[PDB]
């Protein structure tokens, strides 16, 4: 799906100019679980900006299903990201006044579509994620893990193709993070969807299948996993990150 | 989905959280309606005073609307900032910027206009109460009746509609501006700014100590000193919060060792970092509170003088200038069945030198020390003292003088006559006045000389500074009895208001300072409510940023009954510092000029500070009720 | 007691005080109102309000006081009859919960009784092939095979009869009956019943009955004879069983003694307990040991007492102490 | 609930209004206090009292509405958190009642478990003498009486083993297992068990199993097979059984065809009912009749379809449809 | 110290009951280092929760240091779990507005040990775990491994009886994990204190004295180690796990 080539992010505020991204060629195909990882001060937020189109792009040649974002306008970009892209944020954002069910059904309640299909979709998502029993509760009377799972499931109801994700462990302990990561990995297999994260937690990066390392841009030395035991891979990731 | 029902839920949720805002809105509308109704009441003209009358409420309203508008604008620019996590979400779902504005301008207009409608309804039943309160401080009788005064509704509606228009303009200016889907150790300067601020405040207070002392005495040298004092005080107050709190907190922290309990760790965590950000608001709060308290205290101190100075300015109950008018008024009193103990005394004006009796500095000149014009009286007329030749006794206290004209003990007192000068010594100082202030210039005392020396002084009769009338024509009164009829007889005798009466100078000053205190008190109450609400509206954010901390501590065995105990001290430390600084400011500002109004302090200041402290600590008590709610839902 | 009432009603005393203060203030700040009369009225109202508060507390705080003690009180009707809807609400809720609990318990007991009923029924339809097997076993000719099959029949028959009597020993209370019983003929038929076991094991018997009449239930006395005799036979081999019946004092005693291997002295008093079985030999693991305990339990309604005198390597003496005839005078009267 | 609140606190409001009325009366009757300066006080006090009552209603009438909302249906914790001292005792009483109910339920469940254990021990001590009687009975030499005792051995076996299926189906849901099964050894074992009885009835076995492997569980399908075979036989007399298995498409089907009396059409739908017994023949009384319903209730999770083709006077054809092998991949893989 | 007598626990949502304890009763004496492990869906974590005061016991009886704590109110139970039952969690659970020394001394502010005794005890604890060089550094400056040692030092300062450790060595490298486990073993050797630990790593469990393999709420044997070689016990537990 995604072939990110020549990652260029321009700068030059006042007089100082920085090449935080110095041109990177990136290859993913259908159904991967790639996550790029660096260190502090490597511009992970700028990685979101260049990748997730949160802000206006500067340069580069990157296409989504062959659709380049650099030959296409701002409002068209908003429509493209709203009808073709999804996001998951570091801190969950759920309206307190609404209910758990209403929060997930909100994105589909703006296109004037039939009610029965929406009910069936919510049924399927809730059953497959495990929050079905909480159909009439409020976000003020449930724990953090359930809230984060609901936030993650909110982005899996508008018929998505690619769902971005910043670090989904900032406001979670180990148990909730492990449950969420296992559920997301299972969702990757049941319905085919590519998930890209950039996190600072090696534990959260051990779940992946292709990890990319950066220091200032083009540096690679990526790993492959393939048939690892899921723990030696974690040790190797930690050792490589410490050395580099 | 269900836009209207979502808006209704949001409106109810907003109404549940922000109720002090509604209370403040209704209270402000009530006071504005009350003052505007009071201004146009035809009975307001019964307030006889040196001031215009109903032209002061026109100042009270215009100075109140500014505070109300400032409070409302700041509250509405605080409210919208806490709703970005929803604006971003609505922007990413697909709703444009022309629908979010209608979403968030329908959960506010109903609340605002409902509060406005309630305020007008409840301002009708307090106008009579306000009028009755006013016609008890000025001591006048009236027939205050209830009426609607349709003129006030237009003013209130126009003013608040304009304020709401400004609010909407400001809100629209923010939504489509900050968007684009965007969801420690001390330093050397920080170790000097606190000391600089503390020393600036201390030296400002020290300079404020002297003022009208023995130094700086010039008609123009006081203004520069006062401006310097105000500037230094304001700058020191600003620098206090931005650097000095950090220094003291750092010392207290690195003085306990490492054994910090729950209360200290909950207290020091907030006010070492959060107080630094808010350094432009606490200064305003402290200065305005100090100003209000000081002005109120003086306005109550001058009420005690409104009685003593009226008793003392005229020695008797009446004073008379013209012999014919006095004799005809006595003729009228003759059939009035009034037994008047009349006493009269010729008055002479002579100049003397008292430069050798002042223990201060020649800067305390107040005229030529060798040519002070004083009032000299005979010894036979005075029925209390029998002085001899070569001895003079001063009369009167005049609290101003003891702090201004310092007088030595018996030295040498020279009399500046035409061709002679006798040495005299200071025996003592009297307290009562035997001469009205008209004959003795501004506040100069009167001297007593021997009758024998009087027979030469009156024979000499230096014709240079003598007054037009050399007499103290004044009618006294019998034992305490009815006096009002004699009062209107006195007014109908004198249509040229050139005689002075004891019971008439006691009314204009009382009315003037009563109006001053009325205005100042109501304005101070309004500012108290405003500051309380504003300071309460930041603890919500400060507590919802400390919610994770509670959750972590709760996994280590701590119970809610201890977290609440720690919060009960954190809130006290948050709400105490501005009040204490304001109290110190007020006490160090009042004491500089307490001896310019009345002769009694420590009476009003204690009452004012106690009332302010209670009405300000109500809001401090009204915050643990939200902290407990935050703690309970942090499992 | 008073403290809770005060700390709950603190929201109305404040309103009363605020009303008094507002009235006093407005009366004070008026030129046409007598302050002293209003003060007098305030004092009188305060006194009357204090008296009214005393009466209100005394009358009000009773229902919650009773239900507070009710929570661990032995009785259940300690709750006073409600006079206020806010208490009738709690009364209705509590009554509903209690009746639900009672209905649930009754339903559970009824279901258990039914399932026991089907169990015993199925026991009966298994009993019918048992008498079919008895007929077919009675129809052979070979001595050894017939003896072995009859012994196995008798063992399984006594086991399942013991189990069925264990099912009905739960409500043996419903079929109590006392009548005169002759011992010798009943013992003769009972001995004839156990013919196969004694033929296989070659166990002799001795009969010495000085007393002939006792007072018990015929079926239950026969079952006691079955329990004691089968226990003695399964715990003895090739020994003469000496049975003696005599009147000791006012009570009739049936002393039966065997000459088997006996019981270890450490385990002598534990025979009457549940599940007591021999562990010396591996062949005794399958034994139940239930008959003795159930016999002891249902011995009380028949007023029959059991005494044991056991010796290791000599034998065991079992005494069946029948109660006094004059002791049945009280039982018949009641 | 406004009426309930107004009725409940029908004394404080009356006291306040009586005080206001007394003030108005003393102001009106005495020509010493202006009557225009007391109505304002009454008005202000009434306004404040109305506002206070409106603000107090909501904070007071919550607990006694939540209690009725919960009632006795479910969600025992739906009651609001007690705040005032009075409601704490009510909450404590409710919690105590709930705890007592929980204790009673736990005791009932424990007693049921103990009685189940006792009956299962009885089952064990019936099943071991089953082996004993098997090894003893399989030693005799006659022919006709041999067939007799043989089919009653299998008759007892049937009801007593069905009791094991009953006690197992009490918890059947936790014993699923899917793997390939060969039906021919099962059929041969069933024939060997029923060899004497089928020989006595003169029933030949026409076994031609075209299909070789099936995908299901062994034990309960074996039980279903014996139960269906026994039913088909007892609807028959001296007739040959045709056992036919064919791979009908992707599913295996056992078509068992006989020449029995069959089932009358008016009573065909009622054969599968609980407790059904055929009244045409008196020999069918020995059949328990619980096997068919137990097989139906056990085969519902097994996804088994049974097709019946019963003709009166011609025979009965029972066709059971094995679930497709691919259908159990969702059970094996997932 | 810890004797268990048929502890019951059924996980239910008032409509569906899921039992997770199937005949567990453990006999634990003083001064032994044990380990509980087995499977992934097993109730070993639930077992550790129910043994402590975190979760309520359905049916059974427990005895901690002679005390019977099952049928007693919440207040005294909280007092018990405060003055006994130290804890080491999966995550660090450290405060950022404090230092390390204050973090490992805050839970001691309930008894008021004055200052000299507290300083001496802190010095004794710190000089054994090698953190005395980091007395006044904020937690955001130290490595990830040292934070676990800081948490352990905090947990080992008031001298509790039973130490319910829960997978400490989960997010570390080889060297720091080995050093931390060696320090824990040495401190157990010196100070008599029972430590109950759950882990999934064989090398982590090698340092223990006994290992309990709970499988679907059952005993299923237990090892005893003894005076054997560490490596031999390591391969023994490897082949035992391979048998499963
Ligand atoms: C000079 C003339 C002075 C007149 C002053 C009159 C002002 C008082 C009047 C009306 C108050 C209107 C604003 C407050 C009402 C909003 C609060 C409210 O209703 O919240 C509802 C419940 O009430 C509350 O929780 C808040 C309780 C506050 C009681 C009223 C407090 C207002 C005045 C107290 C302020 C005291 C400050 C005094 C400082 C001088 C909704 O909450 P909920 O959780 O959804 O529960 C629903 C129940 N089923
Ligand atoms: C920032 C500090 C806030 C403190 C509270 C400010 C409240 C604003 C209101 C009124 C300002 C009053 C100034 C202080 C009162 C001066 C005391 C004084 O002058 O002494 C005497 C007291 O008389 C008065 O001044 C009237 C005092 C009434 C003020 C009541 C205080 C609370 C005011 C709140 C009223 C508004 C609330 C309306 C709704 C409840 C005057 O002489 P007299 O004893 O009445 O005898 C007359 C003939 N025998
Ligand atoms: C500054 C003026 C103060 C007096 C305002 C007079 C208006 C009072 C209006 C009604 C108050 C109702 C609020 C009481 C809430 C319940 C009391 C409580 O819970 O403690
Ligand atoms: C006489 C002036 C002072 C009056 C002080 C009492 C005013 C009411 C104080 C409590 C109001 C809020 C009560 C409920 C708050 C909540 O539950 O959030």
């Amino acid at each position: 799906i995604l072939e990110a080539n020549k990652i260029r992010k321009s700068y030059g505020n006042k007089l100082n100019k920085q090449e935080v991204l110095k041109g990177i060629d990136i290859h993913i195909e259908k159904g991967e679980f790639v996550s790029i990882m660096g260190a502090s001060g490597s511009g992970k937020t700028t990685l979101l900006n260049v990748l997730s189109s949160i802000d206006q792009v500067s340069h580069g040649t990157i296409h989504i299903n062959g659709n380049d974002m650099t030959a296409m306008k701002e409002k068209q970009l908003a429509e493209f990201r709203k009808q073709h892209l999804g996001f998951i944020f570091q801190d969950y954002n759920l309206l307190d006044t609404l209910t758990v069910k209403e929060n997930i059904l909100l994105p589909l309640s703006i296109t004037k579509l039939s009610k029965k299909e929406a009910n069936r979709k919510f049924e399927e998502v809730a059953k497959e994620l495990g929050i079905y029993e909480l159909r009439d509760k409020y976000p003020n009377e449930i724990s953090g893990g359930q809230k984060q799972r609901t936030s993650a499931g909110r982005a899996f109801i508008h018929d998505p193709s690619i769902i971005f994700a910043d670090e989904p462990t900032g406001a979670l302990d180990s148990k909730s993070a492990s449950d969420l990561l296992n559920k997301l990995s299972q969702l990757n297999q049941k319905r085919n969807a590519t998930i890209i994260m950039v996190t600072h937690d090696p534990v959260a990066a051990s779940y992946c299948g292709r990890v990319i390392f950066i220091k200032d841009g083009q540096m690679y030395t990526q790993l492959n996993k393939g048939g690892q035991d899921r723990q030696t891979f974690f040790q190797d990731i930690m050792k490589t990150q410490g050395v580099l | 989905m269900n836009i209207n029902q979502l808006i209704l839920r949001n409106l109810k949720k907003n109404l549940r959280n922000y109720y002090l805002y509604v209370f403040a809105l209704i209270f402000s509308v009530a006071l504005y309606f009350a003052f505007v109704t009071l201004q146009y009441d035809p009975a307001i003209n019964e307030v006889k005073a040196s001031i215009k009358g109903a032209a002061a409420i026109k100042t009270a309203s215009i100075l109140l609307v500014a505070v109300v508008a400032i409070f409302i604008l700041y509250a509405n620019t605080i409210f919208i900032k806490r709703r970005s996590k929803e604006i971003g979400l609505f922007q990413l779902i697909g709703m444009t910027k022309h629908k979010i504005f209608r979403i968030l301008s329908a959960e506010n207009v109903m609340l605002y206009f409902g509060s406005l409608a309630i305020g007008v309804a409840a301002g009708f039943s307090i106008s009579k109460l306000v009028l009755m309160i006013l016609f008890k401080i000025v001591d006048v009788k009236a027939d205050a009746k209830l009426h609607f005064s349709e003129q006030a509704l237009v003013q209130t509606v126009i003013v608040f509609c304009g304020i709401y228009l400004l609010i909407m303009i400001m809100n629209y200016t923010f939504i489509k501006k900050q968007s684009i889907l965007s969801l420690k150790k001390i330093s050397f300067f920080q170790m000097l700014i606190g000391a600089l601020g503390i020393v600036l405040i201390l030296t400002g207070y020290y300079v404020s100590s002297e003022l009208f002392g023995g130094k700086f005495k010039t008609i123009n040298e006081l203004f520069v000193a006062m401006s310097f004092i105000l500037g230094s005080v304001i700058i020191g107050t600003f620098l206090f919060y931005k650097g000095s709190v950090t220094f003291i907190s750092n010392i207290i922290r690195k003085s306990k060792g490492g054994y910090l309990n729950i209360s200290e760790v909950l207290s020091l965590s907030s006010i070492m970092f959060r107080m630094k950000s808010n350094a432009l608001l606490l200064t305003i709060i402290t200065t305005v509170s100090a100003l209000a308290i000081g002005l109120l205290s003086l306005a109550y101190i001058s009420y005690y003088s409104s009685e003593k100075t009226a008793e003392q300015n005229v020695a008797a109950d009446f004073s008379f200038m013209n012999e014919k008018d006095a004799k005809l008024f006595e003729n009228k009193l003759r059939e009035s069945n009034i037994s008047f103990v009349k006493k009269a005394t010729p008055v002479l004006q002579a100049n003397v030198d008292i430069a050798n009796i002042m223990d201060g500095t020649p800067k305390e000149m107040q005229g030529d020390p060798g040519n002070m014009q004083l009032a000299v009286v005979s010894d036979k007329d005075v029925k209390g003292v029998d002085v001899a030749a070569g001895e003079a006794v001063f009369s009167g206290y005049t609290d101003l003088l003891q702090k201004i004209m310092v007088f030595k003990d018996s030295g040498v007192i020279k009399v500046k006559s035409k061709h002679e000068t006798q040495p005299l010594k200071y025996k003592g100082l009297r307290e009562e006045f035997l001469v009205s202030y008209t004959f003795t210039s501004g506040g100069m005392p009167a001297v007593i000389v021997d009758d024998s020396l009087f027979k030469q002084l009156d024979k000499d009769k230096d014709p240079r500074i003598q007054l037009a009338q050399s007499t103290f024509i004044g009618v006294n009164v019998k034992h305490d009895d009815q006096m009002e009829k004699a009062n209107e007889l006195f007014q109908q005798v004198n249509k040229k208001n050139e005689h002075l009466s004891r019971l008439d100078t006691s009314a204009a000053q009382k009315s003037l300072f009563g109006m001053v205190m009325f205005i100042v008190g109501f304005l101070g109450l309004t500012f108290l409510i405003t500051s309380g609400c504003i300071l309460y509206f930041k603890q919500m954010g400060e507590s919802e940023d400390e919610k994770p901390s509670y959750t972590i501590l709760r996994k280590l065995g701590f119970t809610q009954g201890d977290l609440i105990k720690g919060i009960r001290i954190k809130q006290m430390y948050n709400f105490g510092i501005p009040l204490v600084v304001g109290l110190f400011h007020s006490y160090f500002a009042v004491q500089s000029g307490w001896f310019l109004f009345g002769s009694e302090v420590w009476a009003p200041m204690i009452m004012v500070m106690v009332l302010y402290t209670a009405l300000y600590s109500i809001f401090g008590f009204l915050s643990v009720l939200y902290y407990k709610k935050v703690i309970k839902s942090s499992l | 007691m008073i403290k809770a009432f005060l700390i709950e009603r603190r929201s109305w005393i404040a309103a009363f005080l605020f009303q008094q203060a507002l009235m006093l203030f407005i009366a004070f700040v008026d030129p046409s109102i007598s302050f002293g009369n209003v003060l007098y009225m305030v004092y009188l109202c305060i006194l009357f309000f204090i008296i009214f508060l005393w009466f209100r507390y005394r009358k009000e705080t009773a229902f919650y006081k009773s239900l507070k003690t009710w929570e661990n009180n032995l009785d259940v009707t300690a709750i006073n009859e409600p006079e206020t809807p806010f208490e009738a609400m709690v009364e209705r809720s509590i009554a509903g919960q209690t009746e639900h609990l009672k209905q649930t318990a009754a339903r559970h007991r009824l279901a258990l009784e039914n399932e026991k009923d089907e169990l015993m029924a199925w026991i009966h339809e298994v009993k019918t092939p048992l008498t079919a097997m008895h007929l077919i076993i009675d129809r052979m000719e070979e001595k050894a095979l017939k003896s072995q099959l009859s012994y196995e029949w008798l063992r399984i028959h006594l086991l399942l009869d013991q189990q069925l009597h264990q099912k009905r020993i739960s409500f043996i209370e419903n079929d109590l009956s006392v009548e005169f019983i002759q011992l010798q003929p009943l013992i003769f038929k009972e001995i004839k019943d156990l013919q196969s076991w004694c033929i296989q094991k070659g166990i002799g018997f001795d009969i010495q009955l000085e007393a002939k009449e006792v007072l018990s239930d015929a079926k239950w006395l026969a079952f006691i004879i079955r329990q004691l005799l089968t226990n003695a036979v399964k715990y003895s081999e090739a020994s003469e069983i000496e049975i003696k019946s005599f009147q000791k004092g006012e009570q009739t005693q049936l002393q039966v003694k065997d000459c088997g291997r006996g019981i270890d002295p450490k385990d002598v008093p534990r025979i009457f307990d549940k599940g007591f079985t021999s562990t010396t030999d591996h062949h005794d693991q399958a034994s139940t040991g239930m008959g003795l305990y159930l016999a002891k339990k249902a011995a009380a309604p028949l007023l029959i007492h059991i005494d044991v005198e056991s010796e290791f390597g000599a034998g065991t003496v079992f005494t069946l102490t029948f109660p006094i005839r004059n002791q049945f005078e009280h039982v018949i009267s009641v």
